[PDB]
């Protein structure tokens, strides 16, 4: 199958995903009746990259 | 491969043992007592470790390698047995199979139950290369022609002198499994321990037999008997019995019943009673059910049972056991 | 007064004797002469329904058993080995309770114990009740320590609900069934536990009792002990009525009554009453043609009526011989049609009582007055 | 079987049905009402094609690409089909609320997420209703399909959200040429199969190529001899092939052909057994046959709704009560309320 | 606009202090000759249709229990425990929703930890409340700790149904039924309640509501805020019928009186009319039965008619003595029939007229001239 | 850009204010006013049969309910909630589907999330949508949620038919039946969105459609979906009465003609006919219904003829003045019992034929 382009591409050290990702991976829903809670928002502007997670109860953000 | 008899399969433990057994029918107590009778013959052979397993679908192959890996080489000789599913080897346990027939020692004697299979089920290629190693043992419930001589038989190895009229009373009573027949017999010796098996003696215990479904409630509206199969009913109800079964024997006789009222007019009675097959036994209140219930009668009841089973049928339930003495007090008449 | 409060009558009236046993004798000779001559199987199971003495008669099968005296249809009661059983802590038996025990691993502990032999006793015994509850795996470890028996080893099974094991277990245990408990036995037992405990009683009061407990005789004490603690350690038919016929339906026989007899203010009174108490209107018209049906069936045969009509015979009988069964099929003929039409009347209340004066109107002995 | 079988006369249908998807407007469900083997399902099939196919051409599907070359070998990550399992009957709740909760995510191959629910009125209500929020307000670029014998018997609300697309059966003169060129026999038997039917082509397909039609042939035979008798109880084998609807739907077409036989009528739907016709309009009484054929139906719909009832009861009882009305001095019912 | 008001009278008039108890009075009395005589049961039952009070008196006796000590009967002045009772915190009071401990597990788990009876308190007490759904095997679970439990736990039970849950349960200590409240002292608590809010009210409105509420406070309640959010804080009669939608009681009776008198026009004429007063047909042909069930009423006692029909009480006896109890039930069955099929009628209005017109055509005295 | 601008009617004439709302002012006035007044109330079920407006009076309920200009009457629609709650992106507005989380663990998944703060609104409210199949365990889990829940905490129960509802839960929430919408209302709103959305139409066709759907408004945007699909993007009287399949008076009067003189041979050749042309035949039974009940209203007083068309009332005024109102009332009964039973019928056809050959009955 032909590939999907892409419009946002970047290319990061392993140490700030891991960082980001243990940083907010414990803050996002499981199963939760929201759908769009079950999941980590990954913004990006600028030179800085930025997670969201959230279950209600609950927020972390991290940006590098 | 040898197909035998549950009697005559003893001899056959005694003259020689074969590595593969397999014992297919529905009635337990033969199946029972076949395979702890192979396995005291094994054991009076030396063999000690005794596995069984019950194979479901949730049995598969990681619940058979530990099979294969125990008959390999651990001490003297031990033996194996299986439960099969209840519609026989699947597709799943086919190749399991054919893998266990790839390994048969003295070391290990295989011991198979299970009810009855389809034709294309021993017609598979394990099975084929198992005939002259195994030894197959019919364990299906005959027909009750042959029941009060196996019976008789089988009290006289339980050391049980029968008169005619127990002999009757207990067949007519236990017609479901040889385990009713043996419970009753070992109830009766117990009882009376010197073996004569009294009439007035057999009558007694609880009741006719059990509860039951069929026998009274039906037979006695057959003859037109209100307070037996009332006080039946009543029985039957106060222990619960599933009033959907009473509906099911009832749809299943009343109709033989209808054909049997039919043709009578412009045919002799013995001719409508032999052509339908229906037992001699049963012939006899055949007879006067046919009399005493006129066509007017049998419409009027089977009406009301359709109205019945409907009503039953969509979760009302609208007190089914007064429909069901309604139906017996139309019955009556 | 306060009898019962330390021993509970269910708990302190445990047959500790066969001749305490009122019923199952069928059972109970096959017991005592099987001790006796010796044909003592690997397994027993029994099947009741609840309070029927499954627990009372394999704790005495322990008692006679494992006596001190030996092997004994007849346990003393009195010895060591039967004490330790009567006061409940016997080292060789082991009592299990399968509802809370339905897990693999606790099976399996007891299977360890299968092997070894008897401390005090001269057999094992492992008595699970209940064993309904036990999982498939639990089952089958328990056939698997059914088919090789150490001698030492003895099984009481016991179960409310026989049917829902396997086949393969009952096939390997002997089955005897115990007859659920007739209301004349459970109502004689609880007449001479009474008379043995000093107090006063009334007849109506234990059949009421019997009646309500449906066979089960543990339930039917447990229930007596409650009119003991009711009655402040009396037993009387007014405080048996305001225990069991406040929560019991008592209706449509003075609705049919009052019908049938054309009062119709007591029939306002009663669906007065009726509605005060919260009761669905629909059933309440699938009783009044239930009745109205058994009433004019009656008529077919007069031993139509069952055991289930204990407390409806006396006012039964009287009602369905003073009726033509023409008014009746006119009743029932209106009774379904009030029916069908309930649902669309503006109030199922309102219903009811429509159709209730339209029997009332085409009342063939009482018609309804017109200007 | 494979693809199904497209049917000539759909093709119109599916262009008006293509042409509010072309233009962008289609409403994301649709509640195709049609008969049984109509042929809804090839236009189920082929919009579907459409839709999930990357590059739509003209009134086809692609032509050449990956994004239906998923949907022929019948593997696409979009594309969930809701069909009870071969070895039930009621759609569960299960299978929807799988469907639903894969919705929210995008769509794998950059596409449409097209769904379809193969017959409607086998979705449990609670199945109904959990499908009602997808289908009020699905996602972007989320469309629905749906099969009906019949809307009224649906939820009251499943359909409120839908546009309910009707299939009209075909011309009876292009039916019967269509029927013709594919089967081969008496044009009086045609006729039958199209008005039995309800005018379904391939229901009358089913019906010649099943064995139906001469067990349809063997109750003629049995009435033929029950009716000059006044014997109908040994019609109860005729009766009982686990086709009891189909068959005293078949009774039913009968006896309202002879009541149209009475009001004499220019059409009547059974032309294969007009003796038959005649013999039942000379022997029954206009008030016992209304009352007959009333019963005919009820025990037929008793059967068909209620699952679990005991066929072989059912029909007995309707047999010894119409036995019993062929007795003078029966009062007969009327339907009411 | 915005705001910090309102509390829902539900949340806010409920009895703390046995005086606001409306009705039950045998209940009431039997708590207080019991807590006062020190007598106190180990299981508690309230049954009863809903709306009237259980889950109230529960909490009543609840706080009566443990309040700063003394064994009242009620009334406790400056008590904490009851204070936090009223507060929604939980002080030795441990509500249970049943249905999430259905499993005899959960309620294994439930007697376990039955002996943590020092908590700020005297008695730890049990609101299981709709019992009826417990298991079969639960009931048993709890059964034991029904007959002899600890002296510290006490059990309240809170059912609206007791012929579902077993007998035994059933019998162990108690069972107290409250009955539903009259529509009278569902107006004096309304109007007592309107009152202490500094809101006016006509008598129509709080009949209405009161006929309207099925004889419990909390749908009164609902319904009476349903009055006030409708209006401006002020309920009124026009602004309560146009709330529930039921018409003129008066527009019906003129009706049905000319469906006697069998003039078709008048009937149309009230029809009509009715239909510009933009009233649902449904509800229209509800009261028109509702009317003629009174009317067949009446023909057995004269009390049939409420305290409200002494409006039209004076029509009722002038109908009843004029028709016969077969015309009645004629109409009766035609417009019993007609709102049968009405669902299935062209159009709602069409199908009332119709079951009017027919009940005019088969007119049992004068019918329609063919 | 491929991702379809485009939205159905039903959906993107959603109301978006109390001032778009086609009816129910008698709810409506009522939320209004509470909100102004200080008087809101823990849990709202409104109950009502399709297309009428629960879900959307809902909605702008929570809208006005958690807007973060106060709590007014009338939400502003340009902050964010407003905007959220309008896409449904909202953390406080949780959309609960009770055919799905209908188990107990949903149930107590939702007790467990009542008892936390909100995120960014004032109060979090659960929209449960079709609440009347929860199961019994459900409702009674749900019954100390719904009775006295934190101060941050409100329900929106949407019901399709209150019967279901245990009436216990029915006591604890404040009721509003919506009422369905009258034809007159159906027919104005229609005719503002098609003027509004720049679609050619004309009045017939709106009335067609409003009498079609029966006092649903999505069910009249549906048929209006259906009526521009087929014919070339416009609303017409051809196009909805093709669409509808409806019949005009003469052809159900020439039946109940053929019908009421037992001319059976015209009747079933009239129904042959008319399944050749392929009708709908609840339409042929309603249009029979409709001009039996003007023959009755004739027969009771002269003034009420047939004028709403009054083309061929010369046949009307006959047969009612021909006919006694006996045989007119068990005529329509009759058709109105076959009817009720179209969808029992193993064939539509055959039903009404049945229907009419029992009609028939009659001399
Ligand atoms: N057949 C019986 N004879 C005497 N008492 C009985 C009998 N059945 C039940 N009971 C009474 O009920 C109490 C509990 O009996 P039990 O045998 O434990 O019932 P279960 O079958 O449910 O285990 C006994 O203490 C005894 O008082
Ligand atoms: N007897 C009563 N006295 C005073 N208020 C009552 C009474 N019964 C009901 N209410 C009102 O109803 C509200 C809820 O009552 P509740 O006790 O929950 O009824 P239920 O029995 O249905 O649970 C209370 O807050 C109170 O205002
Ligand atoms: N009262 C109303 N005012 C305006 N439009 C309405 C109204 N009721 C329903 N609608 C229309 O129906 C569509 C669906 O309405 P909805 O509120 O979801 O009904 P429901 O109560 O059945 O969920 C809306 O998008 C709107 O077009
Ligand atoms: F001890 Be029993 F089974 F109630
Ligand atoms: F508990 Be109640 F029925 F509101
Ligand atoms: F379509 Be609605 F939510 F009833
Ligand atoms: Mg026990
Ligand atoms: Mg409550
Ligand atoms: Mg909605
Ligand atoms: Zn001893
Ligand atoms: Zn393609
Ligand atoms: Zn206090
Ligand atoms: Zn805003």
């Amino acid at each position: 199958l032909d590939d999907w382009q892409s419009e946002v591409e970047f290319t990061l050290p392993q140490a700030t995903m891991k960082r980001l990702i243990e940083a907010t991976q414990f803050s996002m829903a499981h199963q939760d009746v929201r759908y769009y809670l079950n999941g980590m928002l990954f913004e990006t502007e600028g030179e800085e990259l930025r997670t969201v997670a959230t279950d209600g109860h609950r927020l972390a953000v991290c940006s590098m | 491969m040898i197909r035998l008899y549950p009697e005559q399969l003893r001899a056959q433990l005694n003259e020689g043992l074969r590595a593969a057994y397999l014992l297919l029918g529905n009635d337990p107590l033969l199946l029972q007592e076949s395979q702890d009778a192979v396995r005291q013959v094994a054991a009076a052979q030396g063999f000690e470790e005794h596995h069984t397993f019950s194979i479901d679908p949730n049995t598969d192959w990681n619940a058979i390698f530990s099979l294969c890996q125990a008959m390999s080489l651990f001490a003297s000789r031990q033996t194996l047995l299986l439960l099969l599913p209840e519609n026989g080897p699947n597709a799943a346990i086919n190749e399991q199979l054919l893998t266990l027939t790839g390994l048969l020692h003295d070391d290990l004697l295989l011991i198979v139950r299970g009810n009855k299979l389809s034709k294309a089920q021993e017609n598979a290629a394990w099975f084929t290369a198992l005939a002259n190693r195994s030894v197959q043992v019919t364990c299906q419930t005959p027909e009750q022609a042959q029941l009060p001589r196996w019976v008789a038989a089988r009290a006289k190895q339980l050391n049980l002198e029968l008169d005619d009229a127990a002999n009757q009373v207990l067949c007519y009573c236990y017609e479901g499994n040889l385990l009713a027949l043996a419970q009753a017999l070992e109830r009766l010796s117990l009882l009376w321990p010197d073996g004569k098996l009294t009439l007035p003696r057999v009558e007694q215990a609880v009741n006719d037999a059990a509860h039951f479904t069929p026998f009274h409630w039906v037979d006695a509206l057959l003859m037109g008997k209100s307070k037996r199969a009332l006080h039946i009913l009543q029985q039957l109800r106060l222990e619960g019995s599933e009033p959907v079964i009473l509906l099911r024997t009832l749809q299943r006789e009343l109709l033989l019943l209808v054909n049997l009222k039919r043709q009578s007019a412009h045919t002799p009675l013995r001719a409508l009673f032999d052509k339908h097959r229906v037992w001699q036994n049963r012939r006899g209140m055949m007879g006067e059910a046919l009399n005493r219930l006129s066509q007017t009668q049998l419409r009027q009841a089977v009406q009301l049972l359709t109205r019945t089973e409907l009503t039953l049928k969509q979760d009302y339930g609208q007190s089914v056991w007064a429909e069901l003495e309604g139906l017996s007090l139309l019955l009556c008449h | 007064g306060p009898h019962m409060s330390y021993q509970v009558l269910a708990r302190k009236w445990r047959p500790q004797t066969f001749a305490d046993v009122v019923g199952q004798e069928h059972v109970l000779t096959a017991l005592a002469n099987g001790l006796s001559l010796g044909r003592i199987h690997h397994a027993y199971l029994f099947s009741g329904t609840r309070g029927v003495g499954k627990t009372s008669i394999a704790r005495l099968l322990a008692k006679g058993l494992n006596c001190e005296t030996g092997i004994t249809a007849t346990p003393c009661g009195v010895c060591d080995n039967c004490r330790e059983i009567e006061q409940g802590r016997f080292v060789d038996l082991i009592e299990i309770d399968a509802a809370s025990r339905t897990k693999v691993e606790d099976t399996r502990d007891l299977l360890d114990n299968v092997q070894y032999a008897p401390a005090r006793g001269r057999f094992k015994v492992y008595l699970i009740d209940e064993v309904h509850m036990l999982s498939r795996h639990s089952f089958n470890a328990l056939l698997k320590t059914l088919e090789e028996p150490p001698e030492h080893v003895k099984f009481l099974l016991a179960t409310t609900d026989p049917q829902k094991l396997p086949v393969t277990i009952l096939s390997r245990c002997l089955q005897f069934h115990l007859k659920a408990l007739d209301v004349e036995q459970i109502r004689h037992q609880l007449e001479h536990i009474l008379n043995e405990e000093h107090i006063a009683h009334e007849p109506r009061a234990l059949q009421l009792l019997a009646r309500a407990a449906e066979g089960s005789l543990r339930d039917a004490l447990s229930l007596t002990d409650q009119a003991i603690a009711s009655g402040d350690g009396q037993v009387s038919t007014q405080a048996v009525s305001a225990m069991l016929g406040t929560l019991d339906d008592d209706q449509a026989l003075s609705l049919v009554e009052a019908m049938v007899e054309a009062n119709g203010e007591r029939v306002m009174a009663l669906i007065n009453e009726a509605a005060a108490r919260g009761i669905e209107w629909e059933a309440l018209l699938v009783e009044m043609l239930g009745l109205l049906h058994r009433i004019a069936m009656v008529q077919l045969s007069p031993a139509a009526l069952g055991n289930d009509m204990a407390a409806i015979e006396l006012r039964m009988r009287e009602l369905a011989r003073t009726i033509p069964p023409t008014d009746i099929q006119l009743y029932y003929q209106t009774l379904l049609i009030g029916r069908k039409e309930l649902p669309y009347a503006p109030d199922r209340r309102m219903g009811v009582e429509m159709t209730l004066l339209r029997a009332l109107a085409f009342h063939p002995r009482m018609p309804l007055p017109e200007p | 079987g494979p693809h199904m079988r497209w049917y000539p006369w759909l093709r119109p249908d599916f262009e008006k049905l293509v042409a509010s998807y072309q233009a962008g407007r289609g409403h994301h469900a649709l509640l195709i009402q049609a008969l049984p083997g109509m042929g809804d399902d090839a236009l189920i099939y082929a919009l579907s094609r459409y839709l999930l196919c990357q590059q739509p051409q003209g009134h086809k599907s692609c032509g050449h690409c990956r994004g239906c070359q998923l949907m022929q070998a019948g593997t696409h990550p979009d594309y969930y089909t809701l069909a009870p399992e071969k070895g039930k009957n009621t759609l569960g709740v299960d299978a929807v609320r799988e469907v639903t909760e894969k919705l929210n995510e995008h769509a794998r191959l950059g596409g449409a997420k097209v769904v379809w629910v193969t017959d409607a009125a086998l979705l449990t209500d609670a199945a109904a209703n959990a499908l009602l929020k997808t289908l009020e307000e699905p996602p972007a670029e989320t469309w629905f399909f749906l099969a009906t014998r019949e809307p009224e018997r649906l939820l009251a609300t499943l359909r409120s959200r839908c546009r309910l697309h009707y299939l009209a059966p075909p011309p009876e003169q292009y039916a019967v040429t269509w029927l013709s060129r594919e089967v081969t026999m008496s044009q009086d038997a045609l006729l039958a199969a199209l008005r039995l039917s309800a005018g379904s082509p391939g229901a009358a397909l089913a019906l010649f190529q099943g064995d139906n039609w001469q067990a349809r042939e063997t109750l003629c035979q049995a009435l033929a001899y029950s009716v000059p008798s006044g014997d109908w109880y040994s019609l109860l084998a005729a009766l009982n092939h686990e086709q009891a609807p189909a068959r005293l739907h078949w009774l039913a077409t009968l006896l309202m052909d002879a009541l149209k036989r009475h009001h004499g009528a220019a059409q009547v739907t059974n032309v294969d057994v007009p003796g038959l016709v005649a013999e039942l309009a000379n022997h029954l009484s206009p008030s016992r046959l209304q009352a007959i054929l009333g019963d005919v139906c009820h025990i037929r719909e008793q059967l068909m709704s209620v699952t679990g009832i005991n066929r072989e009861l059912l029909i007995t009882d309707l047999l010894l009560r119409i036995e019993h009305y062929l007795q003078p001095g029966v009062v007969l019912p009327v339907p009411h309320l």
